[PDB]
């Protein structure tokens, strides 16, 4: 019951995290990613060699 | 529902594209400083391979 | 404006 | 253009928003 | 649920449905079950 | 690597090996501070969070997690649509949150 109030009031009263909070995480998120150097996840080839494994 | 979904969702997608943007525009910018560094290398390589030209002629 | 959180 | 898009750590190209009025 | 229900149209989409759903699928990326209920379709016949 | 009893003892090792750390000559103080963070799980939010895991990964798999997220929960008459938080009970939950957590670790 709680949780279906919860999850009306998340529709009713909008996200609660702010547009200017969310830019401010994602763009933390992408110059931490970039100074790492870090190289996405592909989607797993036809041929991966371990996909068996 | 709210319209904060739309302002949301839609100041999301700018600051997606804007980082892909900015990611695009560095990776332009370390790519003409790799090629500056690769040329100074290449004279570097070159002056001293005229240095050990030099060397051997006057060694000969 | 400044959003009210739900368990507020 | 703002789905079928890939990483932003990748670079690339933004595809156009022909959004107009 | 998905198809007995004698609440579900399954006749076909009008403009302004189509205009609602591709508007709701851009605000709120492959939520389905969140998009449904405000296109008022099932969430398979909005993603179909 | 570690189990947990490791990695306590690591941790005190790691205090230990800390730069002065026992000195308080000049005045200055350690500080523990141990706490947990309220919520998180349930504040998760969707689209933000189909975001950063398209930062990080293909955006299928993205899409899937997030898509995945997006369910009916039912408990005999009962039932709703998760359209806010991560639902723990998915096989990748702890891989989805542990990304979530360092994006937290951040901040």
């Amino acid at each position: 019951k709680a949780e279906q109030e919860r999850q009306h009031n998340h529709m009713k009263d909008g996200p609660y995290v702010s547009s200017e909070e969310a830019v401010a995480i994602y763009t933390t998120t992408v110059h931490w990613l970039e100074a790492r150097k870090f190289s996405p996840i592909p989607f797993p080839s036809v041929s991966y060699k371990h996909d068996t494994k | 529902i709210n319209d904060k979904f739309a302002q949301f969702s839609e100041a999301l997608f700018m600051a997606d594209r804007h980082a892909r943007e900015e990611v695009r525009q560095r990776a332009m910018m370390q790519q003409r400083l790799a090629e500056k560094e690769r040329q100074q290398k290449e004279e570097h390589l070159r002056q001293l391979a005229q240095q050990a030209r030099a060397e051997r002629a006057a060694a000969a | 404006n400044a959003v009210i959180l739900h368990e507020d | 253009a703002l789905t079928e898009t890939q990483s932003s750590l990748l670079g690339g190209e933004n595809a156009p928003l022909a959004e107009g009025a | 649920n998905e198809w007995l229900d004698p609440s579900i149209k399954k006749i076909e989409w009008s403009r302004e449905e189509d205009e609602k759903l591709l508007h709701l699928a851009k605000l709120m990326p492959t939520q389905w079950r969140t998009i449904a209920p405000i296109v008022g379709r099932t969430a398979n016949q909005c993603l179909e | 690597s570690e189990v947990p009893p490791l990695l306590v003892y690591k941790w005190c090792q790691g205090i230990n090996n800390l730069d002065k750390v026992w000195d308080t000559s000049n005045g200055e103080c350690n500080v523990i501070i141990e706490t947990q963070l309220s919520k998180v799980y349930e504040k998760i939010e969707l689209t933000l969070l189909n975001s950063l895991l398209r930062l990080i990964m293909d955006h299928n798999l993205a899409d899937y997690i997030t898509a995945k997220n997006n369910v009916t929960l039912t408990y005999k008459d009962m039932s709703h649509v998760n359209s806010y938080g991560m639902i723990r009970g998915l096989q990748f939950s702890a891989f989805v949150f542990q990304y979530y957590g360092l994006i937290l670790d951040l901040l």
